[PDB]
């Protein structure tokens, strides 16, 4: 059992330039980050590695098959962010992390994330 | 002529006025003159006006239907028209189609894959060598084409499309039918 294949055609469709959905939105004040990175490791230890380090920064995490669901367990509504992350096998030993805001603030999702792969540092692909 | 447009699309003509607020937000953001423009359809999408991009700059040359570099609110809501829940998929699957064939040959060349792929990568930040997206686009090409000959054509694809739907996800937006509430 792995991560889902994603194949180039597949990939392609990930593009903000493909997805009209940013049109139709009423308030948006900040840009969008790029936020996935590449990875080598076994994806089973890619998500150990993930929830090891969610749970020191204070997330609860779920996980069901290699996608993963954060959420902040701050007392402040500001940090009560939730994640979702998704592993895809792009290439036989490529995986694609991709991490989406499912709730919460832009810009704290943006710090989150910064932190996030400050701690992944060692896992995250040239 | 929004009940000329509601009728050519599976929009109603409550629909298409609500489609107007929105196409009068859009157009007017840089140069206030009833149509939309490079630069104000990549600060619609990126929220940077000057931010260049392959997959925007292929949406916008297929809905500027006139060729005339700009989307009038016809060209935009004949486009958004294929995007409805309730649009045949065959039009969806022919709009994604021509999206791809980055430079109108007729077909998605292999080369046309390539740049793409390279363009998803550097858009996300993503730093990969020539070998791996090779294999990348090697994997993807080969399934799509069907009869071995070294381009994708149009019936190759809607088979391609019919074995994995999702990939044409991005032609559905699903709430085309809540924009009256927006
Ligand atoms: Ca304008
Ligand atoms: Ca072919």
């Amino acid at each position: 059992e792995g991560p889902l294949m994603m194949n180039a055609f597949e990939m392609i469709t990930l593009s903000q330039g493909l997805n009209l959905s940013a049109l139709f939105d009423r308030r948006q004040d900040f840009v969008k980050r790029q936020t996935r990175f590449v990875s080598r490791r076994e994806p089973s230890e890619i998500i150990a590695n993930i929830e090891a380090v969610a749970n020191s920064m204070g997330f609860k995490s779920h996980t069901r098959n290699f996608k993963t669901r954060l959420e902040g367990l701050s007392s402040i509504k500001a940090g009560q962010l939730a994640v979702v992350i998704e592993i895809y096998e792009v290439a036989p030993s490529l995986f694609m992390v991709d991490v989406r805001k499912a709730a919460g603030e832009t810009l704290e999702y943006h710090k989150f994330y910064k932190k996030l792969c400050s701690k992944l540092e060692n896992i995250i692909w040239r | 002529d929004p009940e000329l447009l509601a009728s050519v699309t599976p929009f109603t003509v409550e629909e298409v006025e609500a489609l107007y607020e929105l196409f009068k937000k859009l157009s007017s953001s840089i140069i206030d003159d009833g149509l939309i423009h490079k630069e104000e359809f990549q600060l619609a999408l990126f929220r940077n006006r000057n931010r260049r991009n392959l997959f925007a700059d292929r949406i916008f040359d297929v809905f500027d239907v006139k060729r005339n570099g700009v989307i009038e609110f016809g060209e935009f809501v004949r486009s958004l028209g294929v995007f409805h829940p309730s649009a045949p998929v065959h039009e969806k699957v022919k709009f994604a189609f021509k999206l791809y064939d980055l430079r109108q040959t007729g077909f998605i060349e292999r080369e046309e894959l390539k740049e793409m792929v390279v363009a998803l990568l550097h858009e996300s930040e993503l730093v990969l060598s020539e070998d791996m997206i090779e294999v990348m686009v090697d994997k993807a090409f080969v399934q799509a084409d069907r009869k071995n000959d070294g381009k994708i054509d149009i019936d190759e694809w809607k088979d391609f499309v019919s074995l994995n739907p999702s990939l044409i996800k991005n032609m559905t937006l699903p709430y085309l039918k809540d924009i009256n509430r927006t």
